[PDB]
């Protein structure tokens, strides 16, 4: 549990709760768009909608079969789309903490909008435009 | 206030004693005075009289004032009381005051062509 | 309500519906309001008449209001 | 220009928390912003009073007894007073606490303030002038309570107050010693929490209501003393009363509810007159005329931003939208009209001129990035995130069509040509554009050009230019009608958003990545870079606007700051908002030349053109008297009346100079008026055009001058354009009155024909 | 049954959509 | 169209024939064409009136 | 959809490089004949990328094997480098019978789909220029193992006779290099 909170820098321990809420919703719509018959097109074509928008919320980066998503989906994977994870694993600081640190006083960029959230989330497709001020 | 009686009869959802004084002499300018006041009287002219109702009317075009609320007031009795004024197969006293209502009328239609030259006009230097 | 009816085939394109116009100004001169008692059914036709009237209406309007300004300059 | 601008309007209504309360004339609506304070008139809304000394957003409000009278109280417990036409007459810091309720007299004497634990009531000062440091006088506070006060009733004597407590219980307040009856008895027994009480207007019935439902009734027998007389108990009903008030018809009560929905009732009958509903969004706060002919209640931030007026005979007077914060504006070519764009996607017309909420269009599944009109004012697009674009016609209120077709999830900007034929849209996260055939949706071609995000497009009046700004310091020209393609140029510098076209097809407007705003020609020779934009309370470049004759722009970026320049390098005026916690995202010129618009997260536009200034334009005084002078060119040389009234510039002479010279006079008059006294009097008839009944009058005035001076605007063009288009109004919406009614006496002498 | 099963769940589709849409540009 | 390319007095500036012979040419066509409008101006009222009364 | 199709030689082209670089020009709407004046720029990525374009084509001469043919799909980047029989001296044809937005019908002989089947969606995928897709003339290309044959034939029919007309060059490649390309 804690070892969550720990290792990615969150300022609060209520994230952890947020982001459980969340995926449990998505757990409960993948067990409830299960149970169908399997020729469904309605079950075919809303599970795959929901695989090409997790894989557009970056999520689920993985080229996914549908049995990823009971699988995958944590709240660590969420957790790694927060600012500065995308950060250090774009080798810009040094640490998460250092990028923590710089996105604490204003220094980072995404577009051509300051930023100085550390919740702010990234796209698998915003994540191109990310340089200093 | 100008737009406010002209989108104001398009309705998307005692007097008594003066108009028998105007039955007597011309006193329908006090009558065009409380028509000119307030309360929308879409139901007060529907509660013989339109006959002096008509003169009052020419009364009314006869000063050069307060036309836009006169041309409504108009085509409103032939809105609601148009049968009536048919009477099924015309030419009673009626027409009579509407012959007085004709030609006056006709004196009143030379506004329009003017408006019909500065609107092009304008359309022109606003093309060329 | 024969010949209306081709009163309402003919409103339908332009340059003819003058034609056709020309005819309905005459029959309200000939018959009276009830158009006289026995009627049948053309609400669809006199439903159908107004709008293209109504149309060729601001057309001419125009012309009438250009036609003027090449009077008005000079 | 010079002109003082400043704010006299708002974009859109209600957007924050307060009190709602009339004029006691009946046609005066008192309903705040956060901010300010908008007190329209309720025919033809218009904006009177415009305070701001209020550091905190929200307000409690109420007029004497005839509106010369107005405070408005924020949060931390200061007022400021005004008059009639925000003189802000007076300033007081009035508590370290804030306020509750805030209550007059029927006779403007005393005053009354609810506060903390206890309650004020002050002397009322009149209207005078100034000169007082501390204008209020105390007159009594009374001790004590048990804990607040949160609702307040006076009486018709101006010697009985009635007030309630947050302790489930109500007192009573003789106000001149008297000791009224000798007692202040308390009131108790209540189960649940008190949310007001009322004094019934024949002093005979003292009048309680508690939060459950419940209605508690005593009587003025003080065997002896208080008696219950009408007790209840609501266990089913599973809300909260949230807010109260009571008729001067003394016949009648309003109830608002948290779970929305409005409740009507009587008072000794407790009959159920009628229930309404308007969503789930829960009422703040009601009150009603001093006739009970009108209803108006408010609703609150989170919920709905709406205040409707019902009636006791069930229909509804004013509705309204005016949701949150905006994206997008752009003015109609009749210069009344201003689409606005929601986050939550929808499309709203806003008539500012008269403050209605007119139409509004709901096709789009999220947020609306661009709307612009085109030239025909047939038809404007709108521009999403849905995926697609939308057209619209005005009272057809039909989409005409929704042009899409490759795969995509964001467009960012959108425009059209003047020739009505192609439309174009830039995607924010391809690197091309796109063009659709207005006739079909057929796709034409995709012009491969960009090597970033294409961000800001705009087209040009000579029509054969497109503008195409992308975001990789790369701004690019384009042919569509001809024959082939173009060569496209390069910036020096510094990533741009912000493009911004002259209406000539000649000059270019860029914002560069700094507060550097630019322009450089059709043959890029670079005229101006120019300075930062400042107030902090970083810097941006965000939206830039080209106004209409030829000789400013409008630059806006994030910073709760709006700069004016011209075509030369000077910085004219800096207006900026102030307020507390972006603001700014769009700005556009009027077609008037009298205001243009901000687009703010707060709403607010208007910058208005006045005439109070003393120009002098060409030597005033050498025609010494303004009034001897020009009496004497009343009486002899109607042709140097113009010239000699015209160079002076007191408004409260035009219209006399301007009224009594004669009809026959007037194209002697056009013949001969100089070419450099022509527009300030074409934009004065142009707007007094509107105001008066002197149509056959002004008619006759620009018969003369159109017919007089026709290939000299033609020629000195971009100055009678504002001008013609401010006249041309005039002419359509007077034309489709006198056409309309004059067609409806022009069927009537021949259907007196026909039987 | 099926219809309804197509009921529920387009309702938590829509709920979802909107809330993963929250997070997409904030 | 022949009167926005070119012209009256742009092809020659004297008052002759031409001059007054447009004159009439006009006259002839608002007065051809304002009866035209009249009567299409009688006929859509007259049609409306029928359908007030069939309720 | 349809691709657009860029054509480019060295900085020397003698006759026997032009007229077959007409030849090569004639498979339009969509081939457009182009020269560098450096010998091949490294920049034509940007150059395909920034015009958006899909295929290119080279035509150079090497003495590992002689003169050679080059092929590539541009954003993923598989590259099929082929080697040709004849560039002495072609026909000089740069436009005679129909034009070239006439999609003929398309005609592999001796089927190899074990690892010639790349190669032939690649000639599937580049030869459907034009809104056609109805036959007036046919194209052949004939397996011979790895010598192939290229053919341009019009329907001469007479008296209902199926008549074959010989138009153009008639080339005959071997697939020399081809890159294991990406996904990328």
């Amino acid at each position: 549990d804690t070892q969550v909170m720990r290792t990615y820098h969150i300022q609060n321990r209520e994230d952890y709760h947020k982001y459980n809420r969340i995926c449990g919703d998505i757990r409960r719509l993948a067990n409830k768009l299960s149970l169908l018959p399997p020729t469904d097109p309605f079950r075919r074509k809303h599970e795959q909608l929901l695989l090409d928008k997790l894989y557009a919320m970056g999520v689920l980066t993985t080229k996914s079969k549908i049995s990823d998503l009971e699988n995958k989906v944590t709240v660590s994977a969420i957790c790694r789309r927060r600012l500065p994870v995308i950060m250090h694993r774009l080798k810009m600081a040094e640490t998460i903490q250092d990028a923590v640190k710089f996105i604490e006083q204003g220094h980072v960029r995404v577009g051509p909008n300051l930023i100085n959230d550390p919740a702010y989330l990234v796209t698998r497709n915003m994540e191109d435009y990310v340089t200093w001020v | 206030q100008k737009k406010l009686d002209a989108e104001e009869q398009m309705n998307k959802f005692h007097f008594t004693k003066q108009l028998r004084e105007g039955s007597q002499s011309k006193d329908y300018s006090s009558l065009l005075a409380t028509l000119i006041n307030f309360s929308p009287a879409a139901v007060d002219l529907e509660i013989d009289e339109i006959v002096w109702f008509i003169d009052a009317l020419t009364q009314g075009l006869k000063s050069n004032k307060n036309f836009e609320l006169y041309e409504t007031f108009m085509s409103l009795l032939f809105k609601a009381h148009g049968d009536v004024i048919h009477a099924n197969n015309k030419n009673q006293d009626i027409a009579s005051a509407l012959q007085n209502w004709e030609d006056v009328h006709k004196k009143e239609d030379r506004l329009d062509d003017l408006v019909k030259f500065c609107m092009g006009v304008a359309a022109f230097v606003t093309t060329a | 309500i024969l010949l209306m009816k081709r009163c309402r085939d003919w409103n339908t394109n332009a340059k003819t519906h003058t034609i056709a116009q020309r005819t309905i100004r005459c029959i309200l001169m000939h018959h009276n309001i009830a158009k006289l008692s026995e009627i049948p059914g053309m609400v669809k036709i006199v439903d159908a008449i107004i709008p293209y009237t109504q149309r060729h209406f601001t057309r001419v309007d125009n012309l009438v209001e250009q036609s003027y300004i090449l009077d008005y300059a000079l | 220009m010079k002109s003082d601008f400043k704010f006299s309007n708002l974009l859109g209504t209600v957007y924050r928390q307060g009190n709602i309360t009339f004029s006691d004339d009946g046609k005066q609506l008192l309903s705040p912003v956060g901010n300010r304070v908008s007190v329209f008139d309720l025919i033809n809304n218009k904006s009177f009073t415009f305070e701001y000394e209020h550091r905190k957003n929200i307000a409690a409000i109420d007029l004497n007894k005839q509106g010369t009278l107005l405070i408005s109280i924020d949060e931390d417990g200061r007022a400021i007073l005004v008059n009639f036409k925000a003189r802000n007459v007076l300033h007081h810091f009035n508590f370290k606490e804030k306020c509750s309720a805030v209550k007059f007299s029927p006779d403007g004497r005393l005053f009354a303030l609810a506060s903390g634990r206890f309650l004020q009531i002050w002397k009322t000062p009149d209207v005078n002038k100034d000169r007082q440091f501390a204008p209020f006088v105390r007159h009594r506070v009374h001790a004590g309570h048990f804990q607040d006060i949160t609702s307040l009733t006076w009486s018709q004597d101006s010697r009985f107050i009635l007030t309630t407590s947050k302790d489930l219980s109500a007192k009573i307040w003789s106000v001149d010693s008297e000791e009224k009856n000798l007692a202040a008895t308390t009131f108790n027994g209540h189960r649940d929490y008190v949310m007001g009480a009322f004094f019934s207007h024949d002093q005979e019935k003292i009048y309680t209501v508690s939060k459950d439902g419940a209605v508690f009734v005593w009587e003025f027998t003080k065997k002896y003393s208080w008696r219950i007389t009408k007790k209840h108990f609501f266990y089913a009903n599973q809300a909260k009363v949230k807010c109260v008030t009571f008729h001067p018809a003394t016949r009648l009560l309003a109830v608002g509810f948290t779970s929305g929905e409005f409740r009507l009732y009587d008072l000794p009958d407790f009959t159920l007159i009628q229930q309404l509903s308007m969503g789930q969004n829960p009422v703040n706060t009601v009150s009603v005329n001093q006739t009970g002919e009108w209803l108006a209640f408010g609703s609150s931030k989170l919920g709905q931003l709406l205040v409707y007026e019902w009636q006791s005979e069930s229909y509804i007077l004013k509705q309204q939208g005016h949701f949150d914060s905006t994206n997008s504006l752009a003015y109609s070519p009749d210069g009344s009209r201003v689409v606005t764009a929601s986050e939550d996607g929808k499309i709203k017309v806003w008539d500012i001129t008269s403050g209605f909420c007119l139409a509004t269009f709901e096709e789009h599944t999220s947020s609306v990035t661009a709307v612009q009109f085109a030239k025909r004012g047939q038809v404007m697009f709108s521009s999403s995130l849905d995926g697609t674009v939308r057209a619209w016609d005005l009272i057809r209120y039909r989409n005409f069509r929704t042009f899409t077709g490759t795969e995509r999830i964001q467009f960012n900007c959108l425009a059209v040509d003047p020739s009505g034929e192609v439309v174009c849209a830039g995607s924010l996260d391809n690197f091309d554009i796109h063009v659709w055939s207005v006739q079909t949706g057929q796709l034409l071609d995709a012009l491969s050009g960009h090597e970033g995000p294409v961000s800001c497009l705009s087209f040009s009046q000579e029509n054969s230019v497109l503008a195409s700004a992308s975001w990789d310091k790369t701004i690019r020209i384009w042919s569509i009608f001809g024959r082939s393609q173009q060569v496209e140029p390069i910036e020096v510098y510094s990533d741009v958003l912000a493009l911004s076209m002259r209406p000539d097809g000649k000059e270019v407007a860029v914002s560069t990545l700094k507060g550097q705003i630019s322009i450089f020609n059709i043959e890029d020779a670079k005229q101006v870079g120019n300075i930062d934009c400042r107030k902090d309370i970083s810097k941006f470049f965000t939206t830039i606007h080209y106004s209409f004759d030829g000789m400013a722009i409008v630059a806006g970026g994030n910073n709760n700051s709006i700069c004016l320049y011209d075509v030369p390098n000077e910085v004219l005026l800096k207006r900026f908002i102030v307020s507390r916690n972006v603001r700014v995202t769009s700005v556009q010129f009027s077609p008037t030349a009298n205001a243009f618009a901000a687009a703010s997260t707060e709403g607010l536009l208007i910058y208005s053109t006045n005439d109070t200034i003393l120009f002098d334009p060409f030597d005033l005084d050498v025609d010494v008297t303004p009034h001897s002078t020009v009496e004497a060119l009343r009486e002899k040389q109607f042709l140097n009346a113009l010239v000699m009234a015209f160079r002076l510039n007191e408004e409260y002479l035009i219209n006399k100079v301007y009224e009594a010279i004669p009809i026959k006079e007037i194209p002697l008059v056009a013949s001969n008026i100089p070419a450099i006294y022509l527009p300030r009097i074409l934009k004065f008839i142009g707007d007094f055009a509107i105001e008066s009944q002197h149509i056959e009058f002004n008619l006759i005035w620009i018969k003369a001058l159109l017919s007089a001076s026709g290939g000299y605007i033609n020629e000195h063009k971009y100055l009678f354009s504002t001008a013609m288009r401010s006249i041309q109004r005039f002419i359509v919406r007077v034309a489709k009155e006198v056409v309309n009614t004059t067609t409806d006496n022009k069927y009537t002498y021949r259907f007196l024909v026909s039987t | 049954e099926l219809q309804k099963a197509h009921s529920e769940i387009s309702e938590l589709y829509a709920n979802l959509v909107y809330k993963l849409d929250v997070l997409s540009s904030v | 169209f022949i009167i926005k390319f070119n012209h009256k007095e742009l092809v020659s500036q004297k008052n002759e024939e031409l001059k007054l012979q447009i004159n009439r040419v006009k006259t002839e066509l608002r007065s051809a064409l304002k009866s035209t409008e009249d009567d299409l101006g009688f006929n859509v009222q007259g049609l409306k009136f029928v359908k007030q009364q069939w309720n | 959809m349809d691709p657009r199709i860029i054509v480019t030689t060295s900085r020397d082209p003698s006759t026997r490089l032009s007229q077959f670089a007409k030849e090569i020009k004639l498979l339009f709407p969509n081939a457009v004949r182009l020269n560098r004046g450096n010998y091949v720029m490294p920049n034509l990525v940007d150059a395909c990328k920034k015009s958006g374009t899909t295929d290119l084509v080279v035509l150079h001469e090497h003495r590992g094997v002689p003169t050679s043919l080059t092929i590539s799909h541009f954003p993923h980047g598989p590259t099929a480098q082929f080697s040709l029989h004849n560039v002495v001296m072609r026909h000089d044809i740069i436009n005679a019978g129909n034009q070239s937005e006439v999609n003929p019908h398309l005609i592999f002989d001796n089927f190899t789909t074990a690892l010639g089947k790349r190669v032939v969606c690649i000639l599937k995928h580049l030869f459907n220029a034009g809104p056609k897709k109805d036959s007036e003339r046919v194209i052949t290309f004939a397996n011979r193992g790895d010598f192939i044959s290229v053919r341009q034939h019009v329907y001469v029919r007479t008296r209902e006779g199926v008549e074959i007309a010989e138009v153009g060059p008639r080339f005959e490649m071997r697939l020399f290099e081809l890159r294991l390309g990406t996904l990328e």
